[PDB]
């Protein structure tokens, strides 16, 4: 479930699952080097935030920055910190308006509008004759038999 | 739907529908309880002895009362929250089927948050979280408008239902035929 | 799915079988085709006929002889060895008991799925008088396959000797939209669900179009760039005869 | 000339330039202007200045077409 | 040829076979095929200029210098269909019939 | 005729007119003269304000292919594109 947790992660139950079942998570004495358990909370929390911003861009296209801080488990200063890191590293892309406090998806305009995006309607005009050709044949089978 | 195959007695049809009653509880896939209404399944069984679970949740989508179905079941299937989570989808899915042709004849697809809030028995703050869980699990595809609070969906699985549905779909083809007498007659003469 | 490519000779000779004998609506002719069914694109390089007898008043009465096919296949072995039986064709739109049962007799000499062809002898409406269908089960379900017309180099050249833009599509587009309205009305009387469920999803593909109007005029403005070329073409049309017009006054002095 | 150079200009600032009569007089000369769509502006009395209504960005409209 | 042979050959082989869908002939090819045909139309308009620049830039003297004669008419007929095809799809653009009205 | 043309600038463009200020603009000796002028001009009257709801003009007999039609507007665009085709052919 931790692998599939990346699909839906609100970070609301994230500290609860780690404190309940912690075989390798919070306290791990096997196959992990370190001087203390402080590396378990730091390394695990920074990675789940990176996977958090990836799926949110594919779900919420436009969201207010005020309500965004509660879903990402971040503050006003911590929100723009992880956003700028993923853009500089070539991970994801988004829209951040400081004065407007509005976070959008920044939809690319390079699709040439009706030259590409509109071509998705070819399945609408194509399936018309396919249903008619199947209907005429189907009506004659039940009528003759 | 198969008439010639699966030849069984009347007593085995109730036990066959018993597995169909528990199959549509925890998941929404392949239409809804209304699909078995057209097939000779729900009409061939008895409405008592806990065989009405297909009938109860069919009308419970518009009513929105969970206590009616909870009183007719046991504690085993009522202790799982998944039953109440996926039931609210079919309440919205009925509203989702209205985004093609239902009211507006201008081919304008619009769904607000208030129409799905009272039908699904869910508050306003959980509307945004409900859409995220639907797309993530592969239930539906599309996007929503968080500014004007509107919903515009993508390809779905419309049911076999008829009447008011086919009535609005045939009226659109009339508009295609009315444009033949408008734009078509002008291009034919020119 | 698969594909079906039928040569123009097969579709041309199949319609001729109806007129020669002046067949009425009580009889329907059946014939066979040849080609290669191994690939995904069915190619029909040959066609024949069969002495098929059928009763119109009784769907349980049909006569088909497979011995005539055996003597015919032995003749093709001395002619073309690559020609094998890929299926069969029948005449008339109606599918009755006699047409559905005889499909299994041709499966004995055909390794792959025999191709199903419904020939329209009255050629009424649209194009493609003979539709290509495939037999598959989940009750036999006949699905429509893409029909393409492609022939060899020598066959396509010989047809040109026999016969020796925007408005064209609009004339056929108006009758297509009206025919789709009748298919829904006629299907309604047959019920009083399968096709209606598919059509509602296909039809699903101005709330979000408020800001999508700008891109419409943006494409029209790029078209106007070609209209500026048309103006340049019109400017070049003005240069053409001036070459001739100035030579007119030059001939006045010579003559 | 003064409307294109100043998008938002006070009512008393125009009379100081052309040496007009009074602010009541200059307000009604702009009246005859935009009736036919010459200046294409608006007069806000409560705010106390004349604002130009032209935002340009007319390339995306159908008027040039 | 007979009556049945005349109408059958015209629906099979005449020039090129677009048939089998009559309403989808110029509807599918001039609209849904823009991705494989007119995609990046801004660059396609630059191709019309390169054809005119290949000719008009050579001989402007209407004589034999750069060895050309019909150069103004070489790009005239070639770019005439490009404007024509752009005018056809322009009509078919509104011919999609999105059912807008109000 | 003069006083009408003076007040026509605030009609079709300017939205909400004041109350006591219009008295000094049009040279009114009484405050009630402002509302009396709006009666002949057929303007809505609210508290300390005067709105204009007539910005959208309609009716006026029938109009075909003029001033931004609806169904006939598409034909005008199609006719303009067909003029260049008929001349080329």
């Amino acid at each position: 479930s931790l692998v599939k947790l990346f699909t839906t992660n609100e970070l609301m139950r994230w500290p609860i699952v780690q404190k309940t079942y912690e075989p390798v998570l919070n306290e791990d004495d096997l196959a992990f080097g370190g001087e203390a358990n402080k590396h378990h909370w730091e390394d695990l929390q920074k990675r789940v935030i990176e996977h958090n911003l990836r799926v949110i861009s594919e779900y919420y296209s436009r969201i207010t920055l005020l309500r965004l801080n509660e879903l990402l488990d971040l503050t006003e200063s911590q929100t723009e910190t992880y956003i700028s890191d993923l853009v500089n590293q070539g991970i994801i892309y988004a829209k951040v308006n400081r004065p407007a406090k509005i976070v959008n998806f920044e939809k690319p305009k390079n699709s040439s509008q009706l030259l590409n995006e509109w071509s998705h309607n070819v399945d609408e005009l194509l399936e018309h004759i396919e249903t008619i050709g199947h209907l005429i044949t189907k009506e004659e089978i039940m009528h003759g038999l | 739907t198969l008439e010639p195959s699966t030849s069984i007695t009347l007593a085995e049809r109730q036990q066959l529908a018993y597995d169909l009653s528990i199959s549509a509880l925890l998941g929404d896939k392949i239409y809804n309880f209304g699909e078995l209404l057209h097939h000779p399944i729900m009409e061939t069984i008895v409405n008592d002895s806990n065989y009405d679970w297909l009938f109860q949740l069919l009308n419970a989508l518009t009513v929105g009362d969970f206590d009616k179905f909870d009183s007719l079941i046991k504690v085993q299937i009522s202790k799982i929250p998944i039953l109440a989570q996926h039931e609210s989808f079919l309440r919205q899915k009925i509203c989702l089927m209205t985004l093609i042709e239902t009211v507006f004849v201008k081919n304008i697809r619009m769904l607000s948050f208030e129409d799905i809030s009272k039908a699904t028995h869910l508050p306003k703050d959980n509307v945004e979280h409900l859409v995220m869980r639907a797309i993530s699990l592969g239930l539906l595809k599309g996007s929503i408008d968080q500014v004007n609070e509107l919903v515009t969906i993508s390809w779905v699985q419309p049911r076999i239902i008829s009447g008011d549905q086919i009535t609005k779909m045939k009226d659109r083809l009339v508009e295609w035929n009315d444009q033949v007498e408008k734009l078509g007659k002008k291009m034919e003469a020119r | 799915h698969e594909k079906v490519t039928i040569a123009p000779l097969v579709l041309l000779s199949a319609l001729d079988h109806y007129e020669r004998t002046q067949t009425k609506e009580n009889k329907r002719c059946v014939g066979v085709i040849l080609g290669d069914a191994n690939s995904s694109t069915i190619r029909v390089t040959n066609s024949f006929a069969l002495p098929f007898e059928e009763d119109e008043k009784n769907s349980d009465v049909w006569f088909l002889d497979h011995n005539y096919i055996e003597n015919m296949n032995e003749m093709c072995k001395k002619i073309n060895a690559k020609e094998k039986l890929i299926g069969w064709y029948h005449s008339g739109p109606k599918l009755r008991a006699s047409d559905l049962k005889i499909n299994e007799l041709f499966k004995k000499y055909t390794q792959n799925n025999p191709l199903l062809l419904i020939v329209d002898v009255k050629q009424q409406g649209v194009g493609l008088p003979t539709d290509a269908y495939v037999a598959i089960e989940q009750e036999k379900t006949f699905l429509h396959l893409p029909c393409t017309i492609e022939a060899e180099e020598a066959e396509e050249i010989g047809v040109e000797h026999l016969l020796r833009i925007r408005l064209t599509n609009q004339l056929k587009s108006l009758k297509g939209l009206q025919s789709k309205l009748k298919d829904v009305v006629e299907y309604l009387d047959k019920v009083i669900h399968t096709i209606l469920g598919k059509l509602q999803d296909v039809f699903n593909l101005n709330n979000l179009q408020k800001a999508l109007t700008v891109k419409t005029n943006d494409e029209l403005m790029v078209i106007y760039i070609s209209n500026l070329v048309r103006s340049i073409i019109a400017f070049d049309d003005l240069i053409e005869n001036k070459i001739q017009n100035k030579k007119i006054q030059e001939q006045r002095v010579k003559d | 000339i003064i409307s294109l150079t100043y998008k938002k200009i006070s009512l008393r600032d125009i009379c100081l330039k052309l040496n007009l009569d009074s602010e009541q007089t200059v307000e009604y000369m702009v009246s005859r202007a935009i009736r036919d769509g010459v200046i294409e502006a608006k007069i806000n009395h409560e705010d106390g200045f004349i604002e130009t209504t032209e935002l340009l960005n007319i390339y995306d409209s159908e008027d040039p077409q | 040829k007979t009556a049945k042979e005349t109408k059958m050959l015209m629906n099979l082989h005449k020039e090129q076979w677009q048939s089998g869908l009559k309403m989808y002939d110029y509807e599918e090819k001039e609209e849904s095929n823009l991705a494989a045909t007119k995609s990046m139309v801004k660059i396609a308009e630059q191709y019309s200029k390169r054809i005119e620049e290949e000719k008009e830039l050579t001989e402007e003297e209407l004589k034999t210098r750069y060895v050309g004669r019909q150069d103004p008419k070489k790009h005239l007929s070639e770019t005439a269909d490009e404007t024509l095809e752009n005018n056809i799809v322009s009509v078919l653009t509104a011919g999609v019939n999105s059912v807008a009205i109000k | 005729a003069i006083r009408d043309e003076i007040a026509k600038n605030t009609e079709l463009s300017y939205d909400f007119l004041p109350l006591s200020n219009i008295k000094a603009l049009l040279f009114f000796n009484n405050e009630k003269e402002t509302e009396k002028f709006a009666l002949e001009r057929n303007w809505p009257i609210v508290n300390s304000k005067v709105y204009f709801n007539n910005q959208s003009k309609e009716k006026a007999d029938y109009e075909d292919e003029m001033m931004h039609e609806e169904d006939q507007k598409t034909n005008i665009i199609e006719k303009a594109m067909d003029y260049a085709i008929s001349i080329e052919n």
